[PDB]
């Protein structure tokens, strides 16, 4: 699994970043992490994302459907919830768990 | 399937107001508890949602839903779940 | 306290063996409670009095007790056996002591939780400041934190010169500090947090960098030196350059 | 009133209790004349500061210490209460009006850039180049 | 519960009531129940059909609280 997500980003050319997702994860993390991402347009591989909080998952829920929605419109500048300073997108971005 | 479009196309016709929503999580234990209470002094609808999760606040209803605290009328509640045992029966003794 | 046997026993014994054995029980279990108290007292004012010090790093120090568990523990149990005696039936002489004991121990113990805790605050906030560029960038809290700093070296030389911490606690001025100077410690944690999204702007890729490692990378000091051991954790595949 | 008194000496004095009590280092009197004009507004203040101080505290322990009452606890007590310094704060110099409101602010930040004028670490030497009291010398 | 709740009881007779028996018994239990003049004990169990020990029986009395259907009627 995640050596074929590893070697999909490797054959694009892009750069991976696999995270492992517990139990004692808070959403601060889960937003600095994909803030990052859709700064620089590197690829996220969170492996073992199920072994998480249930409360995570609900907030994850709205993070990357924000991003997802910023995403879809080709919109240069986009807005991030939770965060009030407005932020950029690179669009060669992706998500894995 | 899903009833949740049906749900607000009621809170349309016979209510005159559209529901509130929030989905079961974190972040999300005081941002429903402050949205049922805006709904307890006013008496709107509520929508939990994804309920099979995030089961720390639903032993927190039953006593919230109770005589004491006094709720304006016409507040209801519509809760949404899935099949998750380790559910306590607070309000599975208690709902529709 | 002065008379033979002859007049115990004109005394009847028999017909009054109920008064004087409700007596000699009640006295055998005085013994009891009374050695219970005697011997609580003579260890609770001998009490153990060892402290770690983070270190002498200024003019005055900081210490914490590694011992506070135990402190703790037998606190409670202490008031357990203090308030089952004065509850038990046969305990008439102790309540002048006892409760005294209770009180001063009830007392050094939510004393002794703000201090403690507070203290931890102070440990953790010390470093921040001990580096020149954050501090001087961020003058306001700097100052504040100096100034907490003043009331706390006033704190811990109070501390070192009661040199017992029941005293120490027993102090009524502490009390009032305490809870103010963690409610100016959250405004510092406010700005700090208004700070953090002011640095998580700068250069992306550190979005994947913890805080300390990131101070190290910025207070760099050299061109070669600072960051060529760092090149792993910041880009993909290269190590050296 | 009177507590921001003693107050205000543990908020604003503690950042200050080296500027209102500071000494020269004796570089002594030197070749540059604006040095040696410079010294003597720097005397100027830290004597005048010395003595707001004094009255600072011994007010203070008017109020919470062991003190009877004089002549000039009365006048000081109506004027803290009136809000204005008194006569003896205006005839030591000539500040703003308001005694009370940002008085000693205007003191404080002319006070801070003085301290900033006679130790730099660029004006060491001298060489610096609102906080003035007396231009025209300058 | 194991120190202070029969130190209490045992000495102030408070009652002491337990209600999660099942089956399984902490060794300390016992020797309390075999001296304040004042203190007596009422314990019971949760789940139905017991596999208590012979000896559990010699100990105590043992009430059976299921209903049934047939109770069911009278009171409908």
């Amino acid at each position: 699994k995640t050596e074929t997500v590893k070697d999909l980003g490797r054959t694009l050319g892009v750069f991976v970043v696999v995270t492992n997702c517990s139990d004692q994860h808070r959403y601060r993390d889960m937003a600095k992490i994909f803030k990052g991402l859709v700064q620089s347009g590197l690829w996220g591989c969170f492996d073992e994302f199920n072994r998480i909080d249930l409360e995570v998952l609900s907030v994850v829920a709205m993070q990357v459907e924000s991003i997802t929605t910023a995403r879809k419109q080709h919109m240069k500048k986009f807005m991030f919830p939770e965060e009030e300073i407005e932020i950029e997108l690179i669009p060669t971005v992706s998500y894995f768990i | 399937a899903d009833p949740t479009s049906s749900i607000d196309e009621l809170a349309k016709k016979k209510k005159k107001f559209p529901c509130e929503k929030v989905s079961m999580g974190e972040g999300q234990e005081r941002v429903a508890r402050q949205v049922i209470m805006k709904g307890f002094v006013e008496g709107g609808w509520v929508i939990l949602q994804n309920c099979h999760l995030g089961l720390k606040f639903m032993e927190e209803i039953e006593t919230l839903v109770s005589p004491i605290n006094q709720i304006h009328e016409d507040f209801r509640l519509w809760i949404t779940c899935e099949q998750h045992p380790k559910f306590p029966l607070g309000l599975l003794q208690k709902t529709l | 306290d002065q008379f033979y046997i002859e007049e115990i026993m004109g005394a009847k014994l028999l017909d009054f063996r109920e008064d004087i054995e409700d007596i000699t029980e009640s006295a055998d279990k005085q013994l009891k409670i009374r050695t219970g108290l005697d011997e609580i007292n003579l260890y609770w004012n001998d009490m153990q009095f060892q402290f770690g010090i983070w270190g002498k790093r200024d003019v005055p120090c900081m210490l914490n007790g590694l011992i506070v568990g135990t402190i703790l523990e037998r606190l409670e149990e202490d008031q357990l056996q203090l308030s089952t005696f004065n509850s038990q039936r046969h305990v008439t002489p102790f309540k002048a002591e006892v409760e005294n004991l209770i009180r001063t121990f009830s007392d050094v113990n939510d004393t002794l939780d703000m201090w403690v805790k507070v203290q931890k605050l102070w440990t953790s906030l010390e470093p921040v400041f001990t580096g020149g560029d954050i501090a001087r960038q961020m003058p306001l809290q700097a100052k504040q934190f100096q100034g907490i700093d003043k009331n706390w070296m006033k704190i811990m030389e109070k501390a070192v010169e009661t040199k017992k911490v029941i005293p120490c606690c027993q102090n009524d001025m502490l009390k009032d500090f305490l809870p103010d100077l963690n409610r100016k410690l959250e405004d510092c944690q406010k700005m700090l947090e208004a700070y953090l999204e002011g640095k998580r702007k700068k250069f992306p890729r550190f979005y994947f960098v913890s805080n300390p490692t990131l101070l190290k990378i910025l207070s760099q000091g050299s061109e070669p030196t600072s960051i060529q051991e760092d090149f792993e954790k910041l880009f993909d595949a290269i190590t050296k350059v | 009133s009177n507590e921001m008194a003693s107050d205000l000496i543990k908020q604003l004095l503690e950042d200050s209790e080296l500027k209102n009590k500071i000494f020269n280092m004796e570089d002594a009197e030197n070749k540059g004349p604006y040095q040696n004009v410079f010294l003597q507004e720097i005397e100027y203040m830290n004597a005048l500061l010395s003595e707001i101080v004094k009255d600072l505290e011994e007010i203070g322990q008017g109020l919470s210490g062991l003190l009877t009452v004089s002549e000039n606890m009365e006048m000081i007590i109506e004027s803290i209460a009136l809000s204005r310094v008194p006569a003896s704060w205006q005839k030591l110099a000539y500040p703003s009006k308001r005694g009370l409101q940002s008085w000693l602010a205007n003191l404080f930040q002319r006070i801070e850039q003085l301290n900033i004028f006679r130790d730099d670490p660029y004006s060491i030497p001298r060489v610096v180049m609102s906080r003035f009291f007396n231009p025209q010398s300058f | 519960f194991k120190d202070m709740f029969l130190k209490y009881c045992m000495e102030s007779g408070l009652t002491l009531i337990v209600e999660n028996i099942e089956n399984e018994v902490d060794p300390m239990m016992d020797p309390v129940l075999e001296l304040s003049k004042e203190f007596k004990l009422f314990m019971t169990c949760r789940l139905a059909n017991p596999s208590f020990s012979p000896e559990l029986s010699a100990k105590t009395t043992i009430i059976d609280f299921t209903v049934t259907q047939s109770g069911l009627e009278q009171q409908l």
